[PDB]
């Protein structure tokens, strides 16, 4: 996360971290249920073998509530391709159920029609993760969160070197130095409706990080709600 | 549903709720069934 603030205790409980063989976090994920993590398809390429850590807020310190889970099944969207970064979604079934506790709790999945009309029309969403704090810099050792405005699809298309598809939406800032960054990829974009946080996006990609005239691009979860339901039923 | 979300706490008049929640008596609010319901920040 570029800009933003460290998450307060219990504020980002749906955050998951994918960790590689070197025990290093390389991508985020969203807790959907005791057995399922939502992440980005492109994250699956970055590490031949990985695990999921939940409950972590500081990667340099072992604190209560941290737990590591083996992934039993990877369900990657069959239409994902690095050519377009379209269909950038995956679901991970964990070997052993997550025990919900402080800092460990699922984000809600919305109903398609309602989310499109009611959630996505909200002013802002929240993104979080452990990724780079500057475009070329180091990953954060602390879990960070950032409020990101939804950005008009057409404004975003005009700003982008690459095709923005119906499976993507844009969020963040034109010039303000705040954005998700590499390492946050795969992580949650959630939208508050009243007092409940619903998963609306998967941190996907951007041209640089917090670049002037560029936005953050997210996988539009509403387009994949049936796919997620199907994937979660095996 | 157009205005005020039909006064529903979650999904919209016919209100409804996400998994781990039950629609309240009033037919609008949503009641969490467990201690760690989806979409709620956690408290000690
Ligand atoms: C909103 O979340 C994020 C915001 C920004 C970022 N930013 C980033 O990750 C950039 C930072 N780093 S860097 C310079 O520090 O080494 C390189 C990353 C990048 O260049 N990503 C990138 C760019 C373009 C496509 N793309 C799109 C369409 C078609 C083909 C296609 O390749 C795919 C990509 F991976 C990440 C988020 F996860
Ligand atoms: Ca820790
Ligand atoms: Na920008």
């Amino acid at each position: 996360i570029v800009g933003g603030q460290e998450c307060k205790d219990g504020e980002c409980p749906w955050q998951a971290l994918l960790i590689n063989e070197e025990n290093e976090g390389f991508c985020g994920g969203t807790i959907l249920s005791e057995f399922y993590i939502l992440t980005a398809a492109h994250c699956l390429y970055q590490a031949k073998r990985f695990k999921v850590r939940v409950g972590d807020r500081n990667t340099e310190q072992e604190e209560g509530g941290e737990a590591v889970h083996e992934v039993e099944v990877v369900i990657k969207h069959n239409r994902f391709t690095k050519e377009t970064y379209d269909f950038d979604i995956a679901v991970l079934r964990l070997k052993t159920p997550i025990t919900f506790r402080m800092n460990v709790a699922p984000a809600c999945l919305p109903e398609r029609d309602w989310a499109e009309s009611t959630l996505m029309t909200q002013k802002t969403g929240i993104v979080s993760g452990f990724g780079r704090t500057h475009e070329k810099g180091r990953q954060s050792t602390r879990l960070k969160m950032l409020e990101v405005p939804y950005v008009d699809r057409n404004s975003c298309k005009l700003s982008s070197s690459f095709i923005i598809t119906q499976n993507m939406f844009c969020a963040g800032y034109d010039t303000k130095q705040e954005d998700a960054c590499q390492g946050d990829s795969g992580g949650p974009h959630v939208t508050r409706f009243k007092d409940t946080y619903f998963v609306t996006g998967i941190v996907s990609w951007g041209e640089g990080c917090a670049r002037k005239g560029k936005y953050g691009i997210y996988t539009k979860v509403t387009a994949f709600l049936k796919w997620i339901d199907r994937s979660m039923k095996t | 549903c157009s205005l005020d979300n039909g006064d529903c706490d979650q999904f919209c008049v016919v209100c409804s709720c996400a998994r781990g929640y039950t629609l309240a008596d009033n037919g609008k609010a949503c009641i969490p069934t467990g201690p760690y319901p989806c979409g709620k920040q956690t408290l000690e």
